[PDB]
């Protein structure tokens, strides 16, 4: 796939929670795990657009109040060829 | 000749590639808070995110 | 060509979505993705002055409400050559 | 060398021609094409960098809004996708 | 995917901006640009069902405020082999 | 002469009589007779600016009683070389 | 003969009726029939001025009742040499 | 870039500080600093249209209160091929 | 041809914009520019009577509101022999 | 001849109407074209008393309404020799 | 110059545009951009103390509105050699 | 000493007294003595940023009571290499 699912939160706990939710809920291959600073942690996964949407929504739903919570999530279907160097 | 007003209120003119309601496409973001530096006239721009 | 465009938020998720908006909005090449620290993240693009304007304007002013939000955006038509090490 | 797309629509070819004339008098945009949509609709297409495209498209618009039937749609592509022009006729 | 998305609009300008929305929204490939006649222009793209659905949503949402407006917009997810000669 | 005069009308009766008025009123040379489509007919003549204007005035007043009449009358003096490949 | 007779109508059936009036009203040669676009159809014939006038009057009196019928009908006595390249 | 930016003032001091704003704003090369007379002083720049726009605009934002201040900052987007001796 | 058109303004910016109007509106040959003094700048252009008139007309229309304004716009069609060495 | 005709004005536009009025009114030869400064522009001609009188009358009666207006138009009958090498 | 000027802010966007102010305000060479931590960013520049003061004040005055604003603007006119290993 | 100080004065007397103040106050070199026209005279000195600051402070405090006084006194510390053609 080419679509990029992606979630980010406070602390690594909800990060791996969203990751486990995505890898269980969609045809998605986890490809990036970023420690951002100040507790911001981002998990970014690659898969088809429908799978990306399903995984993102499932992770966000199962990750709502646990830990310190999400801050956002998004469904990108195609980053440009020049965006993948950022990951 | 098209006209515009500078960020400090001064008077400028020319081709002035600003925002016009006749042309669509340059709607997203033009309306909200102005960024650093400056390129767009103090003249308010149409919205219609679309 | 050498116009330098800037996007700055807390958390790299609005940053990279502004970056996708950059590479989808105007002919600007992103040349850096920097982790400020404490959760602050920055994307650093290059392109034509009007292109930088269109891109940065659209992306930053569209992604403000994405999660915890963008903090600031800025544009430089010509950085000084001596400011090269920052690149 | 500018690849941003400045391209507009007119009812009738008279506004198309005079609007394209203003287009190429108002910026350095290469007139890449004229297309007859059908029923008198004419779309003109030029390539150039974003600022030149913006200025020239604006000028063509406020020149053509009155000529003949008038303008129909004036739009500015800044990032034509790699696949669009082959479907656009290159 | 072989899902076929396709958009009809008032003349060529909304068609081109809709194709822009196609190529910037989700994974689709422009298979056709057709001038029906009498001012109608249609764009034909292929891809996965969900991706094409998101793409055509974005294309419409772009086209309503462009020019004279949208005419028609449909999502065929299973083009039969008998339809292929028509495309 | 490099000035380009040109007009629009409904059908060929007004177009041909307008071309005749072009030729009789001023000693200019016609360069194009274009079928825009949907009954849209345009004529494109070449001559010096005064002759262009006079001929176009004569053709313009000579078509309202002819057929459906004139739709778009226009004179320009200096077209750019970029328009020539479209001519 | 160089005199031009030439008629506009809606749909080519009244155009064929007008050409029929041409061919049994006077001995005048036809230079062509053409589909203008949008349903407009133009018939153009050449002949002597009196024969052209009589034929055109006959066609106007004949084809104006069929469907929408005649749209524009006028003659040119001695067309200019610059006009004929359009034919 | 060939777009010409133009700005006029009264006195050499505002003109030269406007030229400073030119060289610090965007990629604009000053091709001529000429003296009209009677206090009127001219500065020109050459560059891309967007860069020229930003530069001239910044120059205006810089020259407003420099002694006499701004007089005229009107600009163009393309000089003609003939105006070079007039430049 | 021999018709002389010429434009007077104060400040060089309106002068060059009037000259651009001359050489973009009609086909004329700009014969020169003159710095009169006291801020007075004039552009002298050459061409046929219709082109010169149309050019100066368009230039006056454009140059009314630019900068600090136009002074006088005039047309000469038959310059005398001893008048030329003044140029 | 020997008589000296002279006319000066604010701006060079009315100066050139003065000059060509000199030439058209009668046969008189121009001897001087002066840019005095501060907007004052001057022209000097040499001819017979009646011819120069008629010329200067025509110029002063023609160019005042043109531009900002004439400011001085004198005529001398017996030009002294001592003024000649000052010219 | 060997004297130190230096700027601190939150997010490097105000830092880098203040560095642009440094290098457009006075003849100063920047030596470093450093991520202090927790969003704290500093810029370090060489220069003579007059240029140091001018540039540092320019950056401070052009930097407060951008992002989170300043944290500290500081100058030292006599940096020790022993401090360099920390730079 | 790259910093460029410049003073605009009503006449040559305030200009040269200002230049003398420049040369007596701080270490600068006089690079420019320009006569704008209409009485405006501009003086251009180069030197160290603080040196130019003190010098032109002295000159501005010099010129208020001399004749018609100042018009525009300004200071720029960074003349670009491309500005040298204007110097």
């Amino acid at each position: 796939g080419i679509a990029l699912g992606m979630i980010e939160t406070r602390g690594l706990v909800p990060a791996i929670e969203a990751a486990d939710a995505m890898t269980k809920a969609a045809e998605v291959r986890l490809i990036g795990r970023e420690f951002v600073g100040g507790g911001y942690v981002t998990v970014l996964v690659r898969g088809e657009t429908g799978a990306v949407n399903a995984a993102v929504r499932a992770g966000a739903d199962a990750c709502e109040r646990v830990g310190d919570g999400l801050v956002a999530a998004h469904i990108i279907a195609r980053p440009h060829r020049e965006v993948e160097p950022a990951l | 000749v098209m006209q515009s007003i500078t960020t400090d209120g001064l008077k400028v003119s020319g081709s002035l590639p600003g925002r016009s309601s006749l042309v669509t496409g340059d709607e997203s973001g033009s309306g909200k808070q102005l960024t650093g530096d400056q390129y767009l006239g103090s003249e308010p721009s149409p919205k219609g995110k679309s």
